[PDB]
RNA sequence: CUUGAGUCUCGUAGAGGGGGGUAGAAUUCCAGGUGUAGCGGUGAAAUGCGUAGAGAUCUGGAGGAAUACCGGUGGCGAAGGCGGCCCCCUGGACGAAGACUGACGCUCAGGUGCGAAAGCGUGGGGAGCAAACAGGAUUAGAUACCCUGGUAGUCCACGCCGUAAACGAUGUCGACUUGGAGGUUGUGCCGGCGUGGCUUCCGGAGCUAACGCGUUAAGUCGACCGCCUGGGGAGUACGGCCGCAAGGUUAAAACUCAAAUGAAUUGACGGGGGCCCGCACAAGCGGUGGAGCAUGUGGUUUAAUUCGAUGCAACGCGA
């Protein structure tokens, strides 16, 4: 549990901030669901949101399959 | 569910490993439910149903917590 | 004829036949087998007894090439896949990596549902 | 059946050997009751048998019995209209009582004179895989290979 | 006059809408490499594809459609509906601190607009799917269910259609009337205490024919509108209006029946589920059905072939 974006004062999750981003793909780059992590609902759709731009950049992979 | 094999590690072990990771990503459970076409009022039918049964089991286990049997 | 020492298996197992083709790491195929031409027919070609026995014959159909350590690729939602798998390790290939690679579309509409 | 209060009836040994598995051959061979009847049968034709190989009296129908002894067989069952035999190995009392079962029927539809010798006959063909009683455990085992696919529930 | 209604200031969340662009997975097709005998499909098959080299695997290209995971009895919208990502234009809702107008409201026949999918017209596009259609099965038959293919259509632009179990089968607005457990979105004070909006479930009084509803009422009231008067005939005919058509809307009568119907109750039944049992299957032994004869019955015959039993539970039965 414990969304981790309210306890550190988030307002925007910076889709460039891929290292907290990794935090909340599985090992095939699939979005994790908040009901395992425990998020909120808003952060989580500014989660998905970033996670989204991530994969248009390559920053983030779509799939394991690339 | 991509699996490497490391060093010092059984097959079996390592054959294990393969299914949990897959199972994990439920590439299985996805395929079974695209092999037909889902009409999105049943879809949404099949949702709502799976809703108020995960509900309904839940206070029927809540109410087995303040009832006795024997 | 030539060797080749490292090869990629590719299981398609389907819920009506299991399919076991041995490539290279380039992707050119070697030998194959099937669990219907294995001598599996109807009911019998769809159990993982006969995708274990297309294991074996395309491991033997492909040993003149002799390779010693193999990736497998697992495609499919068949009753066959883990059997295949085993059935390539008691063959006596060193099994390198073991990777599910079943098409998931994030695409096209799926065939009407069967009202048996 | 339903219940499972079924338990183990005893079985006197035979006088001649004190045999539990050659007592049970009488049994299975014998017709309507006649026990008597039955024992001059295979006495007679273990002795036949015996003389015939110089083996022994007793373990020379041992050893046809390691020809005729089933391993595995299949049980129907059906699932979506059309059966499906499933191979299940056969447990070591059953295996006896299908040799058995299967050399007094593939005696009985020979051509030989006696009964003993008719016996005898089969019982000698089982010792080098010859008579129709091993040709049943061969046809057993081969339809039991070729639907090894249904090993499974 | 300010409390209903509205405006301004600051911000919040949102698949609200319209236009444009773009990304990845996958399907299909095309070209080629590797390679050899099946593939595909089903309860089982066959049609079909394949030695003219398929299926499998790899490389490259084309194209269209839909946006996995997130994703949630989650959110937004009057309703229909809206789901990848980005930009532009744009609607609404909500919250906090005031200021401002000064009841400026509510409802609304006719009227106007929006309105799933299918369908229609014109011009494009066409991967997958798929009415019609064809073939193969199944079957007594099978104009179906199943399989292999497959055209309209599904997609786009414009225009029409204006209907849905368009449903919460619950018109809109306002007020009042115990509680509990949540979700989502603001906001103030110090994870705790509040206070707003929307929303899910349970439940009290009360109501209800009952089921049930129960501060989001089907409770207690007020304002206005729509609609109903037994079932069938029939939302049909005729007439009017609308539409390219398909049809839509408005809407009878003769005749006929004494019911039709809603909710719940007890049974019975289900090719519903669950748990058990029985020579009920399974595992075995021996039989009957074939032969001759005994015996009973049916039928026939006869002067009479006495009467009765005649699914299991009559037929070596009354006898
Ligand atoms: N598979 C996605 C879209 C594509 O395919 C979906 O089911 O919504
Ligand atoms: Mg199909
Ligand atoms: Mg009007
Ligand atoms: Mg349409
Ligand atoms: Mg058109
Ligand atoms: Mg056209
Ligand atoms: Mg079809
Ligand atoms: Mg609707
Ligand atoms: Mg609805
Ligand atoms: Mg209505
Ligand atoms: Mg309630
Ligand atoms: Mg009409
Ligand atoms: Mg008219
Ligand atoms: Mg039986
Ligand atoms: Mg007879
Ligand atoms: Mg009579
Ligand atoms: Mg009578
Ligand atoms: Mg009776
Ligand atoms: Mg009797």
């Amino acid at each position: 549990k414990f969304c981790r974006f309210t306890a550190e004062g988030v307002q925007e999750i910076d889709y460039k901030d891929i290292a907290t981003l990794k935090n909340y793909i599985t090992e095939s780059g699939k979005i994790v669901p908040s009901r395992i992590t425990g998020t909120r609902a808003k952060y989580q759709r500014q989660l998905a949101r970033a996670i989204k731009r991530a994969r248009y950049l390559s920053l983030l992979p779509y799939t394991d399959r690339h | 569910p991509v699996i490497k094999v490391r060093e010092n590690e059984p097959f079996d072990v390592a054959l294990r490993r393969f299914k949990r990771s897959c199972e994990k990503a439920g590439v299985l459970a996805e395929v079974r439910r695209r092999e037909f076409y889902e009409k999105p009022t049943t879809e949404r039918k099949r949702a709502k149903a799976s809703a108020v049964k995960r509900h309904a089991k839940k206070l029927a286990r809540e109410n087995a917590r303040r009832t006795r049997l024997y | 004829r030539k060797q080749v020492s490292d090869g990629v298996a590719h299981i398609h197992a389907s819920f009506n036949n299991t399919i076991v083709t041995i490539t290279d790491r380039q992707g050119n195929a070697l030998g194959w087998a099937t669990a219907g031409g294995s001598g599996f027919r109807g009911s019998r070609k769809s159990t993982p007894f006969a995708a274990q026995v297309a294991a074996e014959r395309c491991a033997d159909a492909v040993k003149e090439y002799g390779i010693k350590n193999l990736e497998v690729m697992v495609k499919g939602p068949g009753p066959g896949r883990e059997s295949t798998i085993r059935a390539l390790n008691a063959a006596g290939f060193r099994i390198t990596n073991i990777t599910d690679v079943t098409p998931i579309p994030h695409g096209c509409r799926p065939p009407k549902k069967r009202r048996v | 059946p339903r219940r499972r209060v079924i338990g183990q009836r005893k079985i006197l040994p035979d006088p001649k050997f004190g045999s539990e598995l050659l007592a049970k051959f009488v049994n299975i061979l014998m017709v309507d009751g006649k026990k008597s009847t039955a024992e001059s049968i295979v006495y007679s034709a273990l002795e036949t048998l015996a003389q015939r190989s110089g083996k022994s009296e007793l373990e020379a129908f041992e050893v046809a019995l390691e020809n005729v002894r089933p391993t595995v067989e299949v049980k129907s069952r059906r699932v979506g209209g059309s059966t499906y035999q499933v191979p299940v190995e056969v447990r070591p009392v059953r295996r006896n009582a299908l040799a058995m079962r299967w050399i007094v029927e593939a005696a009985r539809k020979r051509g030989d004179k006696s009964m003993a010798l008719r016996l005898a006959n089969e019982l000698s063909d089982a010792a080098e895989n010859k008579g129709t009683a091993v040709k049943k455990r061969e046809d057993v085992h081969r339809m039991a290979e070729a639907n090894k696919a249904f090993a499974h529930y």
